[PDB]
DNA sequence: AAAAAAAAAAAAAAAAAAAAAAAAAAAAAA
DNA sequence: TTTTTTTTTTTTTTTTTTTTTTTTTTTTTT
């Protein structure tokens, strides 16, 4: 739910609301996964986290997702799952990206 | 260019060309299926060699149940249910001749035939076993009736001609998956199938015997009242000497899977409390010879004059053998001990068999139990107690009041927990089952049972509660303890001062049976 | 004139949601 | 150093509540 807030907040652009958001949005998904990397939460929260990854319109809004996907993209470099969704778990570049240079 | 063709000669080439790309989650799949019916249409030239991949692709561009959009399985079935009356004048004669060529010799590994036959059944497996034809087919009972024939010639399939592996693995993943009968056949149209199950070609090929105990599951939740006024032929003819006969001769999946069907007819069978007293007539009175067909016997581990006198070995002596190397050779506390539950439970329900407990030739039972209670594993302890619920629910809801120095010897022995862990009282599970086991006691005499008048509640106090109190509680230095087991006393009086349902209430005597089994609640 | 339509007013079937139950996988103890 | 069990998830089946049909009975055409 607030993850669907963080999107489209800048429809009502205020660089004011922008500029604590990106900041927030960071510090959030920082502790969410503290413990180390559940199998089954790699292919769960990973399959409906990106069944609305739009709108492709909202210049301003993709500023904020281009600077928090690779944010996910450091970790899942550093202590990423001990195996199983290998595979999926870089398939989050392959349409995610794909978004992030055909509407920039 | 889209051309392929819904029908003629040009979509299958001879062996291959499905369809699943475009055609998965479109209507369309509709022109695949509808034109491979027209095909079947005899003329068996060019068309008989194509009838190996029709019901090829059949088989392929089919859906499993996908939650994520149950409407592509509602509306590729659809299609099915209008044009059904087309797969009855056809496919069940395209069967039946490519399995009466596979009925009438020994050497008929051909693979044409054979390769074809298996395809045809999953066909009709996956036409069954969705729910929303089954519905459907209601509508009109002449369709029914004539699909009927099915069964009719696959319950020959099993025990006659050559029956191989494949074929009879495709015939029992169709009967487990069926849910036709339960609204289409009657009690007696289905004693035909049961009738089948101690009857198959042998070749215990792992494969084989895992999927024909999971028949039994499906059979038992679906069919209860058929399969236990029938649990004299499947039980002993081929589910019970699976355990028996040991390891080693199977795989430990086959073995728990032949655990599990006990538990099942247990959870469907105190329904109706085998009033026939098969229970005890088939394994406790009963010798070898007497009901375990010769299939099964050549390959069990015989050890001494019981070889000689198979007359005398009652099929419970060689089920306590059994249990008793689990605990002492492979440690396997629990497979003994969930098993050993599920028979005394079934055995003793009979409202005069209650008292057998008493009998020193069944005390091995007990003593079987305290041989897993002297090992060093807490969880294994609390476990050996844990298994006490089916005890208190044979003794106090099964019970005739007539045999006084019966029910006072029943009531005496189930307090021998307590006299097991009296000396553990230091131990955290130790405590604990003693709780757990007086929680199901009080519930089953006093909460689930009715019957309480004058006379039964006499016995469950000057005979139960006092003994208990007197003889156990009143000696535990545990404080924490006694506060819980003094506790139970004041919720039956009237201050039910014990949480009864905050969020996060029992009362048929069922209830006792369960894993978390009873609270104060 | 007799049979057919028109309208009160009870009656019968079945899908949803949540508890348990039970499974996958994850948390614990070697 | 790897075996064993518990929370999250899945499925059955109640228990409510709604959908729905079929009997009942006046006034005109078979």
């Amino acid at each position: 739910e607030p993850l669907l807030v963080f999107f489209l907040n800048p429809v009502s652009s205020n660089m004011q609301k922008h500029k604590k958001s990106t900041n927030m949005l960071r510090e959030l998904v920082l502790l969410y996964l503290t413990k180390p990397l559940s199998r089954s939460a790699a292919k769960k929260f990973f399959s409906m986290l990106i069944s609305i990854l739009p709108p492709n319109p909202n210049y301003q809004t993709i500023d904020m997702v281009n600077l928090l996907i690779d944010l996910i993209k450091s970790h899942n470099r550093k202590f990423k799952d001990k195996r199983t969704y290998n595979a999926t778990l870089k398939t989050i570049g392959k349409w995610i990206q794909e978004s992030g240079v055909v509407h920039q | 260019e889209t051309r392929v063709n819904p029908r003629a000669l040009e979509y299958w080439v001879s062996g291959e060309i499905h369809g699943l790309v475009d055609n998965e989650s479109v209507s369309e799949f509709k022109e695949i299926i509808e034109g491979g019916l027209g095909i079947l249409r005899q003329e068996s030239e060019d068309y008989v060699a194509r009838r190996f991949e029709v019901y090829a692709t059949f088989n392929n561009i089919i859906p499993i149940l996908t939650t994520k959009n149950v409407n592509e399985v509602d509306q590729k079935f659809n299609i099915l249910i209008v044009n059904i009356e087309s797969i009855i004048e056809i496919c069940i004669p395209h069967l039946q001749i490519a399995q009466d060529t596979l009925l009438s010799s020994s050497e008929k590994k051909n693979p044409f035939v054979i390769r074809l036959y298996v395809q045809i059944v999953r066909f009709f497996s996956a036409i069954m076993s969705n729910f929303k034809i089954v519905k459907w087919l209601t509508k009109r009972p002449d369709l029914v009736n004539k699909l009927k024939v099915i069964y009719r010639w696959t319950t020959g399939a099993l025990r006659n001609e050559n029956s191989n592996k494949i074929i009879i693995t495709a015939q029992v993943s169709f009967l487990r998956d069926e849910k036709f009968g339960t609204f289409f056949l009657s009690n007696e149209e289905i004693k035909p199938i049961i009738s089948t199950f101690t009857e198959i070609m042998e070749i215990n090929s792992h494969n084989l015997i895992y999927e024909k105990l999971l028949l039994i599951r499906g059979f038992l939740s679906k069919y209860p009242k058929l399969m236990i006024e029938t649990v004299t032929s499947w039980l002993p003819g081929e589910v019970l000497p699976r355990i028996i006969i040991g390891d080693e001769i199977y795989s430990m999946k086959i073995l728990i899977t032949s655990i599990v069907v006990l538990l099942e007819l247990l959870k469907k069978c105190l329904d109706f409390v085998d009033e026939h007293e098969r229970i005890y007539q088939c394994i406790m009175l009963s010798p070898v010879c007497e009901t375990i067909p010769e299939k099964f016997l050549s390959k069990l581990p015989l050890n001494s004059y019981d070889s000689a006198n198979l007359d005398k070995v009652t099929i419970g002596h060689l089920l306590t053998q059994q249990i008793k190397n689990y605990i002492v050779v492979k440690n396997d506390n629990k497979i003994a001990m969930d098993l050993w539950l599920s028979m005394t439970g079934l055995l003793y329900d009979s409202g005069k068999r209650v008292y057998d407990l008493t009998s020193e030739s069944n005390k091995v039972w007990f003593d079987l139990n305290n041989l897993c209670f002297i090992n060093n594993h807490p969880k294994t302890r609390l476990m050996s107690i844990k298994v006490w619920r089916i005890i208190t629910y044979c003794i106090c809801t099964k019970i005739s009041q007539k045999n006084q120095e019966g029910n006072k010897s029943l009531l005496s022995l189930l307090r021998t927990p307590f006299q097991m862990t009296l000396p553990y009282v230091n131990d955290p599970s130790a405590r604990e089952g003693i709780i757990y086991h007086l929680l199901g006691v009080v519930y089953t005499a006093f909460t689930s049972n009715k019957n309480l008048s004058t006379d039964m509640f006499e016995l469950f106090w000057d005979h139960l509660i006092t003994p208990i109190y007197e003889d156990y509680v009143f000696k535990y230095d545990s404080i924490h303890l006694q506060n819980v087991l003094f506790t139970v006393l004041h919720l039956l009086i009237g201050g039910k001062n014990a949480d009864v349902a905050l969020e996060r209430k029992h009362i048929h005597p069922m209830s006792v049976i369960a894993s978390e089994g009873v609270k104060l609640k």
